[PDB]
């Protein structure tokens, strides 16, 4: 079968910057190598067919070259909206239609510090049994934060899962999800629940904490 | 009126795979859609055009080449590839456009005591150029002493026959292959889907 | 301005069949040759079948051959996928695709929103919905707990709050069921005057909660 | 992606008997795919048969194969001791493939060895070390025992042994125990010697040398 | 007058490279099928590649990457270059002409090489001889050696019946010692010479040893 290679895999750009992103070929395809861009949760789009040709209604900032064995995708100036991930799929072989591994554009912009908020597990829920506290991040950048449980001062892990929202298509932004999730006997046994933030935007750690039942 | 497809297809016998078949299809309406869909092909691959798009396009010329080969063989019918088949008895062209058909033939051309009428080139110099054929049995010389037609050491029969017996394996078991070129010259197409 | 709809998707335990539908609308239908690509959570894309504009030629993946079949009804203006005999690589989400008939050669112009195919053999369980109430703005949010399979749609105001939403992926936690956390920020004044009620809807278990979140 | 098989892993038998080795395979090859090599003891393999059944040239009369589809037989119609040797089948599907091979030992009637004691070189000795070589010669069966005696005392952990393959001529084995002392540590001694028991032996045969005499 | 004379064996060190030589005479290697397969020590035989007389070449899944066969028509002389090189690749390499194909086997055969992937280093042998006291024995000890082979006749090979020349052994401090012996009628001890030739290839050390009594 025919392989393409993506390469790189990932990058991280800045608005207004030259992307260019490489697909290789295990062998020639002649010129049938087409572009797609995937943004998070929506379907792929056509950006560039045969190599070159941009489809109808893409922006202009989008162009593609190459033949035989190397191709090539160029936004010329990269814009918020555009970070997304994006495939090569060749169409020599039409009947072993294969498509690349994928390239996840990434925006670059200023450091943005997250505003971060807790709340209790709610009256609701510990009725059922189990108890959920909840830490957001809200609006950061860069993704690279680190999220710390402390109950009585002493240090939480395994207890909870994270979650981060895909880069804001306005500001560029990311936003985190803490849940520490733990049963109603091992939630009476404490009284402090807290959250430390520790993140690249802020002069010392932000901590965002309550009292059971207060 | 119709391409003659069926005379390639459903044909009785078929060539040794040095001396491939080639019809040259000519002046007809061309009825893909009936030839695609009609037995079961255990390997269907087109390159540079699709199947359900050949109904639309016109060619100068269209062939159809045929010929018998090994189970595990088939995968050299295609651009790109090296062996003992792809470069000393039937070559692609790397840009090839067109498409490889094939189908196990082992009820039809293998024998209980072994077929041995199918043969495939086993020593030559060079490799093939794309679509040549070479129906030579002149002595191979595989050392400095010349051969002068006799075989013996260092001096080889050039083909080898394959001895299809009807429960080998199916890397063992023949195979019958079609391959369909679409020759696009700058000329009136005589052929049209 | 072409639209292609799916539907069909949903959860099915392995070795079972279900039939996915794609709705064209604003083209030529029957003259253009229809595809079906597959996405596996995570992963990458896959190319499925094929179908002629006519559905007389049909040609599939190696990795499905024999056991999916796709067909078309061009008086309805539909493509079919029909999938027996589903494993659990099987588990994608499963787009149709348009081909484009500009070249010689396959390729996809427009795409249908896919649907979501989960092979299991689990139990299609509700979500658990509770408030997140707030304690220089605030922020309140809801706690889509304890369901499966995905997905789950939010939304607030039943669709009127869309700045300032955040809507997290959700999280397999170890009972085998998702968690899913989706949050709004509001500004500080407008806490007691403004009602909040998060929309969660879970078509796989057919469940609607609405719940209010007062402070 | 056929594979094949190759059975027994080792062949006893005596001169003159007929020798059967098997090469399974999954699928059914056919037989113009199938070939037996030979390789002996240091040497690189020889092509024994071709086609399942074809003889190579120069191949002597005794060696013969056939069999088709799942079973391949190689057969040595009468045993000599220099067909001492790992057979091994060969096939080819999309690459050529070989059988993990069969050993075939040759049977011998039992033989007491011939030992001897060798001392430690006196250009070794200048070096700081000394090297004392007991040999055990054509012997059969394979198992034996060394001990090496200094002044008596039995030692352990200070020797190595090695032993050749079966003799294409007579089918003997061959013992070499080395025992390894600084020269400082020899000169404290003056008694060497290795005790030999054998299946071939009545009673232990012991050979020593006194150092200096 | 068929041969296939092998050289550029020995040691190499771990991720080093070398390159092993098939001279041939009686054949033409550019018009054969000219294959490799190698035999790690105490196991069985492995193709490992294969170049056609068109040209193509095909290597096996344990060295795909690593390995490039060439031949060079002027020298009539068959190569294979060796990349990368790790453990798994200390073997015998034998040459052959052949694929091991109906029609096509493997014959004839090289002598084969012994290569080496060791970060020790080569080191020369110190022969020492094992003098004699109706039949006697007398022989040679190499000691100290690396890597394997050393190979050992018998004055010049015209004494060949009743030579023992033993695998050679690992010793403590890593490197080798073997020990060839002989057994010979006792009366011709004062009328007989006897002389070992030893030959440690890796480094060509040929040392003659005269073992005489005492
Ligand atoms: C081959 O013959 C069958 C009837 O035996 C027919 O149905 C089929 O169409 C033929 N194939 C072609 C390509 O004409
Ligand atoms: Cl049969
Ligand atoms: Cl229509
Ligand atoms: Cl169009
Ligand atoms: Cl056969
Ligand atoms: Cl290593
Ligand atoms: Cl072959
Ligand atoms: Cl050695």
């Amino acid at each position: 079968d025919i392989q393409m290679t993506q390469s790189p895999s990932s990058l991280s750009a800045s608005v207004g910057d030259r992307v260019t992103i490489t697909c290789r070929a295990s062998q020639s395809i002649s010129s049938y190598l087409n572009w797609y861009q995937q943004k998070p949760g929506k379907a792929p789009k056509l950006l560039i067919y045969a190599a070159s040709s941009l489809q109808s209604g893409v922006p202009s900032r989008f162009s593609g070259s190459g033949s035989g064995t190397d191709f090539t995708l160029t936004i010329s100036s990269l814009q918020p909206e555009d970070f997304a991930t994006y495939y090569c799929q060749q169409s020599y072989s039409t009947l072993a239609l294969t498509f690349g591994g994928g390239t996840k554009v990434e925006i670059k912009r200023t450091v943005a510090a997250p505003s971060v908020f807790i709340f209790p597990p709610s009256d609701e829920q510990l009725k059922s049994g189990t108890a959920s506290v909840v830490c957001l991040l809200n609006n950061f950048y860069p993704r690279e934060a680190k999220v710390q449980w402390k109950v009585d001062n002493a240090l939480q892990s395994g207890n909870s899962q994270e979650s981060v929202t895909e880069q804001d298509s306005k500001d560029s932004t990311y936003s985190l999800s803490s849940t520490l999730t733990l049963s109603k006997a091992d939630y009476e046994k404490h009284k402090v629940y807290a959250c430390e933030v520790t993140h690249q935007g802020l002069s010392s750690p932000v901590t965002k904490s309550f009292n059971r039942g207060e | 009126n119709l391409c003659p497809f069926g005379e390639v297809f459903n044909a009785t016998r078929f060539a040794s795979v040095y001396a491939w078949n080639r019809k040259r299809i000519s002046n007809c309406v061309a009825d893909y859609s009936v030839l695609y869909n009609s037995a079961s092909f255990s390997t269907f691959k087109c390159y540079g055009v699709s199947p359900t798009k050949l109904n639309d396009l016109c060619f100068t010329n269209v062939y159809a080449d045929s010929f018998v080969i090994r189970g595990d063989e088939v995968r050299q019918i295609a651009p790109g590839q090296t062996g003992k088949i792809a470069d000393y008895n039937y070559k692609l062209p790397d840009d090839f456009t067109g498409c490889v058909i094939a189908w196990n033939s082992n009820n039809l051309d293998s024998k209980v005591g072994g077929n041995y009428n199918y043969l495939y080139r086993l020593f030559r110099k060079s490799n093939l150029k794309p679509f040549e054929r070479d129906i030579s049995t002149e002595i191979y010389q595989a050392g400095s002493t010349p051969c002068n037609g006799v075989e013996g050491f260092n001096c080889y029969f050039p083909l080898q026959s394959y001895g299809f017996q009807p429960t080998n394996g199916v890397g063992y078991q023949p195979y019958r292959v079609v391959v369909l070129s679409f020759e696009l010259l700058h000329a009136p197409a005589t052929v049209c889907g | 301005e072409v639209q292609l709809v799916e539907s069909g998707g949903g959860v099915v335990q392995p070795g079972r069949s279900l039939r996915l539908s794609c709705a064209a609308s604003a083209f030529t239908f029957s003259s253009y040759d229809m595809h079906w690509v597959r996405q596996a959570p995570g992963k990458g894309l896959e190319w499925v079948a094929v179908i002629s504009y006519d559905g007389s030629n049909k040609y599939y993946a190696d990795s499905v051959k024999g056991r999916f079949t796709i067909s078309r009804d061009n008086s309805k203006n539909t493509l079919y996928l029909q999938m027996n005999s589903l494993r659990a690589e099987d588990t994608a989400v499963y787009y149709c695709a348009k081909d484009g008939g500009k070249l010689w050669v396959y390729y996809f112009d427009y795409w249908g929103q896919g649907t979501l195919v989960t092979v299991s053999s689990a139990s299609t369980k509700g979500p658990s919905v509770f408030p997140l109430a707030p304690s220089g703005t605030a922020a309140l949010g809801c706690l889509v707990k304890d369901y499966f399979p995905e997905p789950v749609t939010v939304s607030w105001n039943s669709g009127a709050l869309t700045s300032g939403v955040h809507t997290f992926p959700a999280v397999l936690q170890s009972s085998g069921l998702y968690s899913l956390s989706s949050v709004v920020t509001v500004p500080s004044s407008s806490l007691g005057t403004q009602t909040y009620i998060c929309n969660v809807n879970h078509k796989p278990s057919n469940t609607k909660v609405d719940k209010r979140v007062e402070p």
